[PDB]
């Protein structure tokens, strides 16, 4: 069909991040099975298998943002990645890692779709500036190098001399905040960027929220949506193995109905599925719930509806 | 066909854990299930723990909660079982085996048909090292009977096994090749014996002692000691 | 935990006629457990399914019966092949309990053991080692007490005891009794018996040797 | 400047605990977390948990999941840990120190650089009691020697 | 769970020249693991942070490299205030394990052992105990293995003994060989040997002393 065409790229990469694990991203949920459980319906999958990040050594930190060369460069090698396997039609699947590669993976699809969509779904708006940080992580600012609004406010960050701002303020939607800086809720407020925080959850409901967002992003023209999913943002009952877990987050069966509902648009052109982090759970039980959410999270935006789902010949036989 | 193949025979002293590989092919999975089931030697069997390949179902067995995890890595078909804090008692054959996953589409199965082959797992902190033949056996030579029994003596190996070949394995009847028995100092014993006449005393018999986890070999001239 | 109860311990039927079986649970497993034919060092190899049924490649002769407390499993046409050690399993209550084994053994006229015994060899006394065995060879039944005795006053906790399984041919039996000793311990006694009964023997067979005899 | 000042050395026999107290001055608390290492003498260095001061993540090692409590007391930037069936493999000095929080606010740390002093926990069930001094020196004295060795 | 290995388990370089560490990874940490000073009987000291950048008060001379298996540890400038422990520690994987322990030694030309023995006091006679200890003073390096005799026939399970640290001035150690034995058993025998073995000694140096000799 026209979704559920997948080219699912790894991105085994964790130099964003301080919590070293990561890197276990698509090998993980790859030996859950995402290519097999994908297969039964009709999905195309086509494995573009996990990039070679090479390690540079000498990654001379910025003033508070660290590992600077080895994220501009590991988002580069993925948002050239990302053009290929959007050249062939398909939807750019991508699973890491950490937020520190949507970068990459937002950029190579606005190679291709310069008028897309991010639903940012994240406990986090990640939307620090090199200056407005506190962390220096990369995985708190993918979302300031992209935004057009932001030029001139973010530094030359070495590394990432190739980024070009590619979505404006007005075409982003978080759903799910929870855990947002001063320094982030001050640009969140000053950009006038459409966020669905947990307040506006509990109070509309995730019916009405998916209803607004698909309106805010879909109601004027119908254009490529790229959902950029955190596994952080769905609530630590759910997934305790990721980075940075927030309590009182979205619930698995409201993860399942944005995912639902993103696909029963049928205009998703890129799915990214981070911060998965299978060596911080206290138990193997605890990375299995993480990893069975986050499969099941991608199966429901390719196609499985949790009313069921029938091919269209006669079973009555 | 429905298969399980294993992998691999591995000793560990107690320490780091001997997660087995059992690789399922013919048929589908994610669609049943693979549970565990261990096997002292001369003992019954204990079953330890079971994964449903549909959704990684853990559902573990008592006195082990705790020590055994148990994965799947169903890319390619295989599942895996580690340990923790292991211990003598632990000298198992730890088998593998399909449930059936108990979801909602898996078929019926409650009955353990693919059965992988074992595992040969001895939980020893022994060194490997060679083995020490200290025979006696006439040859026959008398000290009355006709039926000369002989034999050697396989003293002080490790791990198991030995290859025991009486006369480069050319005598082969009244070949009793005994199983082995471990020492309390940790390491193992075995022997073998062979019996022939008292009408045969140009018959050279050299039981040919082979080590193979040591690489050692050890071919045993025996003779008799002097009469009258 | 259901404990799965297994009537005949051990089994001694020559090929020919019925081998009707036991597995009695401590519940109402009610028709969902299992049968194996586990052989020697192989893979048990799963008999029956649910109580019946004859899983997929079985020849003719394995039926059973059950539902729910006490099964059988009936061997009705022998097959000399089939000497293995037999396993019930309920499945259907958790945690999986198996059965004990059924160790169907080969019945033949009861052989004598060839008491034969061997001083440790001087190769092992130039190393500080005396390991003496008492080799029992061709043997049926399994049971035979051995006693080793320093001159005559027993011996404990050296003995080590070697079985075989049941052979093809003759249908008997072959065991070691390794006793390890020192070289000290040695040294100090001659006369190093092997005192074993079995049930041919009427009397209990002493097989002995001197130190530095042969 | 940054510290951890522990508290105290402090013997148990097998019984009760050895909460430590692990008193943070200088730096930001509920910025960072503070982690502890154990070090047996002759011996290398275990790490044996860390609390984040941000939210209260217990985080535990394995052999002891189950033995260790660790909690802060914000207020006064201390940190605890606590121990449960005390053993004599557990005579050691317990040092606590700083790998900070792993939230999202939480800056860049690693690397454990506020170190604490260290705190003497031997445990055991022996008694307290005087020494006996059983020596003998020549005073020197011969026995052929120039140089007398002598010593209590 | 990653174990950290150490090449040099010890080592010993003078005051002078470059003395590059090691410290493997099991797994690719990826220029994420740490350094440390710790002092016999002090705070481990932090002296590289992630691979590199030399932390916070560190003098001059302690650059490291990495990125990502195994890594190395450069004293170019070796300062004889720098004799410690160092311990390398992985941090970006739980549980955070550390290295093994890099005794950086002094390194001068062989010290011989005083060998000296010294009886029980008659004092420790009238308490009923029998502390016999063989003081070794000023050797180097630390290897010495001291075997106890009752008369000629060695002793075991009462032997303790007690390594200094490296001294300051000779760069040389010293070693107590504490032997206690009962009030019964000292008096049973006279000879009581202090056989010592150093790199400097060619012979077994062995030291005794008759019970009541002096």
């Amino acid at each position: 069909a026209k979704s559920r065409t997948i080219g699912i790229i790894g991105a085994p990469f964790s130099k964003g991040q301080p919590r070293g694990g990561v890197e276990e991203g698509p090998t993980v949920l790859r030996k859950a099975g995402l290519l097999e459980k994908l297969k039964e319906q009709e999905c195309d999958v086509k494995d573009y298998g996990d990039l070679p990040f090479a390690d540079i050594p000498n990654d001379s930190p910025f003033q508070i943002v660290k590992n600077p060369r080895s994220v501009g460069k590991a988002s580069e090698q993925l948002a050239g990645k990302v053009a290929e396997v959007k050249k062939n039609g398909r939807i750019s699947l991508v699973l890491g890692g950490d937020h520190s590669l949507a970068i990459g993976s937002i950029s190579g699809h606005a190679r291709v779709h310069p008028d897309l969509g991010v639903i940012w779904v994240d406990a986090h708006t990640d939307i620090n500036t090199p200056l407005t940080t506190t962390s220096g992580n990369l995985h708190g600012q993918p979302v300031s190098f992209l935004l057009k609004e932001l030029k001139g406010k973010i530094p030359d960050v070495p590394g990432f001399s190739w980024v070009t701002p590619c979505i404006s303020a007005k075409d982003i939607v978080y759903i799910g905040l929870r855990d947002v800086d001063p320094g982030e809720h001050y640009i969140l407020k000053t950009l006038g960027i459409k966020y669905f925080s947990m307040t506006e959850v509990d109070r509309l409901g995730i019916g009405k929220v998916m209803e607004e967002t698909l309106s805010y992003l879909l109601g004027r023209k119908k254009r490529p949506i790229h959902l950029s999913f955190d596994v952080d943002g769905l609530d630590p009952s759910f997934t305790p193995a990721t980075g940075t877990p927030v309590v009182g987050g979205l619930t698995y069966r409201e993860g399942l109905y944005i995912t639902e509902e993103i696909y029963k648009t049928g205009l998703l052109s890129g799915l990214d599925i981070m911060e998965v982090n299978p060596s911080l759970g206290k138990t193997p039980e605890e990375v299995t719930r993480t990893v069975n959410t986050a499969v099941a999270i991608t199966l429901a935006c390719f196609g499985l509806a949790r009313e069921g789902n029938h091919k269209p010949i006669d079973y009555l036989n | 066909q429905v298969q399980l193949v294993q992998s691999g025979a591995e000793v560990k002293k107690p320490g780091a854990s001997v997660k087995v590989s059992c690789k399922a092919s013919g048929y589908t999975f994610t669609n049943y299930g693979i549970s565990w089931v261990r096997q002292a030697p001369g003992q019954g069997l204990e079953w330890m723990g079971w994964i449903s390949a549909y959704n990684g179902n853990t559902n573990y067995a008592q006195k082990l909660q705790g020590r055994v995890t148990m994965t799947t890595d169903t890319s390619t078909s295989t599942a895996y079982m580690e340990l923790r804090s292991l211990r003598s008692d632990d000298t198992a054959v730890y088998y593998c085996a399909r449930e059936g996953a108990y979801g909602y589409r898996s078929p019926y199965h409650n009955w353990f048909d693919p059965w992988g082959q074992g595992t040969l797992v001895t939980v020893s902190s022994a060194k490997t090292t060679a083995p020490s033949v200290y025979p006696l056996a006439p040859v026959c030579g008398d000290t009355t009977g006709s039926s000369v029994t002989l034999g050697c003596l396989v003293k002080g190996y490790f791990p198991e096994p030995v290859t025991l070949t009486w006369n480069s394995g050319s005598l082969s009847s009244g070949v009793h090749t005994f199983p082995a028995v471990l020492q309390s100092d940790l390491y193992t014993l075995s022997s073998s014996v062979t019996v022939t006449s008292s009408t045969w005393p140009s018959q050279s018999i050299t039981c040919n002692v082979a080590h193979p986890a040591s690489s050692t070999k050890v071919d045993k001239k025996i003779e008799p000691r002097g009469p009258t | 935990e259901i404990v799965m109860t297994q009537s005949p311990a051990t089994l001694s039927l020559s090929p020919g006629e019925r081998a009707t079986l036991s597995c009695r649970a401590s519940q109402s497993v009610s028709s969902y457990l299992a049968w194996y034919q586990q052989k020697p060092g192989q893979a048990p190899r799963l008999l029956i399914y649910d109580a019946s049924n004859r899983a997929t490649g079985i020849p003719a002769r394995f039926s059973g019966s059950g539902s729910g407390t006490d099964f059988t499993l009936t061997i009705s046409s022998l097959e000399p092949e089939d000497f293995a050690v037999y396993y019930c399993q309920q499945h259907s209550l958790l945690p999986r309990t198996f059965g004990g084994g059924t160790k169907v053994e080969i019945k033949r006229a009861d052989a004598a053991p060839t008491v034969s015994i061997f001083p440790p060899s001087s190769e092992q006394l130039t190393s500080g080692g005396a390991s003496v065995v008492c080799f029992l060879n061709n043997f049926y039944p399994k049971d035979i007490n051995v006693k080793w005795k320093i001159d005559g006053s027993e011996r404990q906790n050296g003995v080590l005891n070697s079985w075989t399984d049941q052979d093809s041919k003759d249908s008997t039996y072959s065991m070691s009794s390794t006793l390890t000793l020192t070289k000290d311990e040695y040294e100090r006694h001659n006369s190093y018996t092997c005192e074993a009964t079995h049930k041919t023997s009427t009397s209990p067979i002493v097989k002995s040797f001197n130190r530095n005899e042969c």
